[PDB]
């Protein structure tokens, strides 16, 4: 058993049928010595007297918060949640596995710029008594500070949920030479699990699609702009760009093209990171004529 | 001065061959639990260097001392046994090229009257064939990483700078 | 050996076979695509193994598989040099 947060607290079980669980020995938080009674949950039932109360934690009864009590007087809760180890492997019910870019994969972040901010989602299908909680370091040895807003709601099609996260001394120049951790607990009922993605900015790195896509006719001058997002200054953080007839495609590190409306009209305009393979943005699109 | 709009091209060409030279893996792939403390002895541009824009306009001498010294690494380290030994690659091959790139680059950059060059801490490398290439693959997207850096400087200071 | 250690060191062929495998695209061929192709399909008969929970023979059995990556590899850096 250990503190995961005040007066809260998980219980590591090997989880099979009929499995004898762990015993565990609950301490009330309290000066006091003498006529304590403990309960569980909303039952009055008297589980145990006396400064400490031990149980055998085997399944989900036995988990939830435990209060001790003296003249009528609530002391201190203490809520036991249960971590599930299923053949030497913890369980991972409360994710979605999104299988890319390998197994495994329950978080996916991004980022838009090296600002230092990026976003990290994931999936559940459950809707049910849900708490997760967000924290991240650069490093693991010697963390350095990264803060995090609350995981909330992004989207349902399948819930998708999403966090913001900021590295507090970010250097957006610098080669990193220590990952990001990601590291998200989640809870449902008594259910605990908790989940990590580890990764450098650069890597996750995603720029947004280009800006003021405009033609020019000439006896079809393409023209377009870095996205106001992008890392700064342009002649330092410079992007590279795919153009695209539709395959009809070049590539160029200026912001114009002259091509040829040969099909229906359709010219779309990508953008990558011109130093470093990461990911394409999504196309920026505009109808030819 | 530092012949900034020759930099560009060659730190612009390393940046291609690093991708093309030679195989590649996953940015997840291939991690372990010793790299956290394993990176410490590689150097990297870190926060504080003057490789950033700011940086480089009050004196580009700091930065580029240092972008010197880490070619001067990765090159000691591609003709280093982790390379040439068993499974063997040729001089003539990409990344012999690409080793052949880095040491263009930095000979660019040492100026006249200035020594940079300093010596390795070779260590030893391993002796199994598969720990060889495991480590190839580990160093060559370090390398991408640095060599991305180098380039936005050049590419910065050629358009700012001269 | 451990049970941890031989799952990762799947991995890593997993991934070392997948970056060979792309980098021939980027570039005998038929024969050597057709030499990979078998390896995984082991690969996925030994894994089958390892979900059912002989260990010496895999140990034995992944050197084996490392050796012929190796050689692949060889044979690739030599064809593009
Ligand atoms: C994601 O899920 C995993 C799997 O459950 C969690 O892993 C557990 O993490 C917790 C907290 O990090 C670990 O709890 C630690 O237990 C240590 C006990 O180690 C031995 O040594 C003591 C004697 O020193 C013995 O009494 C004990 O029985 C053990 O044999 C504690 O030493 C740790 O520190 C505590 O005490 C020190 C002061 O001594 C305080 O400064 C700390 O704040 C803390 O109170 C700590 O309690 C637990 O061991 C991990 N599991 C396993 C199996 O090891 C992850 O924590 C979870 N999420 C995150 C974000 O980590």
């Amino acid at each position: 058993i250990w503190e995961l947060k005040k007066d809260v607290y998980v219980v590591e079980l090997d989880w099979y049928p009929d499995a004898p669980g762990e015993m565990v020995v609950l301490t009330c938080d309290t000066p006091e010595e003498d006529g304590i009674t403990w309960t569980l949950d909303q039952s009055s039932e008297v589980l145990g007297s006396g400064k400490t109360l031990t149980i055998q934690v085997k399944e989900f009864g036995d988990a939830g918060q435990y209060t001790c009590h003296k003249g009528g007087e609530v002391l201190s809760h203490s809520l036991l949640l249960l971590h599930k180890k299923e053949d030497g492997i913890w369980s991972t019910d409360i994710l979605k596995d999104q299988k890319e870019p390998k197994n495994k994969t329950f978080l996916r972040c991004e980022a838009k710029n090296y600002s230092g901010r990026f976003t990290c989602w994931w999936l559940t299908t459950i809707s049910t008594d849900l708490t997760f909680s967000v924290k991240s370091s650069r490093g693991s040895s010697d963390p350095q500070g990264v803060t995090c807003g609350a995981a909330t709601l992004s989207a349902e099609r399948e819930y998708e949920y999403s966090v913001e996260c900021q590295e507090d001394s970010a250097c957006p120049a610098a080669e990193e030479s220590l990952p990001i951790e990601v590291m998200v607990d989640a809870v449902h009922k008594l259910k605990y699990e908790n989940y990590t993605s580890s990764f450098f900015i650069r890597d996750i790195i995603k720029p947004d699609p280009p800006k003021n896509l405009q033609l020019k006719p000439l006896k079809v001058e393409v023209s377009w702009e870095y996205p106001d997002t992008w890392s700064t200054p342009h002649s330092y953080f410079s992007l590279t760009f795919c153009v695209q007839v539709q395959k009809d495609r070049v590539f160029t590190d200026k912001t114009s093209a002259t091509v040829i409306c040969r099909k229906n009209a359709s010219i779309s305009v990508r953008a990558q990171d011109r130093y470093y393979s990461s990911s394409w943005s999504e196309w920026a699109s505009v109808p030819c004529s | 001065s530092p012949a900034w709009t020759q930099c560009q091209q060659l730190s612009q060409k390393l940046c291609t061959l690093a991708w093309s030279a030679h195989p590649l893996v996953g940015h997840m792939d291939l991690r372990e639990e010793g790299d956290e403390e394993t990176t410490n002895d590689v150097p990297h541009i870190q926060c504080g260097d003057g490789c950033d824009p700011q940086g480089l306009r009050d004196n580009s001498q700091f930065c580029l001392q240092r972008i010197h010294q880490g070619l001067i690494f990765y090159e000691k380290l591609l003709g280093s046994d982790i390379f040439t030994g068993e499974p063997s690659l040729l001089p003539d091959s990409p990344v012999g090229q690409l080793h052949a790139s880095l040491l263009g680059l930095s000979q660019l950059l040492q100026p006249e009257g200035h020594h940079w060059e300093t010596q390795q801490i070779p260590s030893l490398s391993p002796s199994q064939p598969w720990q060889r290439l495991l480590l190839r693959f580990k160093i060559l997207r370090s390398l991408q990483a640095f060599v991305a850096v180098a380039a936005r400087v050049f590419a910065h200071g050629a358009a700012t700078l001269s | 050996m451990s049970i941890q250690e031989i799952q990762k060191e799947i991995a890593q062929i997993q991934a070392v076979i997948a970056g060979i495998q792309k980098y021939i695209y980027t570039m005998s061929i038929e024969e050597i695509q057709k030499q990979i192709a078998a390896i995984q399909c082991q690969i996925a008969a030994i894994q089958k193994q390892i979900y059912a929970m002989s260990i010496e023979e895999i140990q034995k059995q992944i050197a084996a598989i490392q050796e012929q990556i190796l050689a692949i590899y060889k044979q690739i850096m030599a064809m593009v040099t």
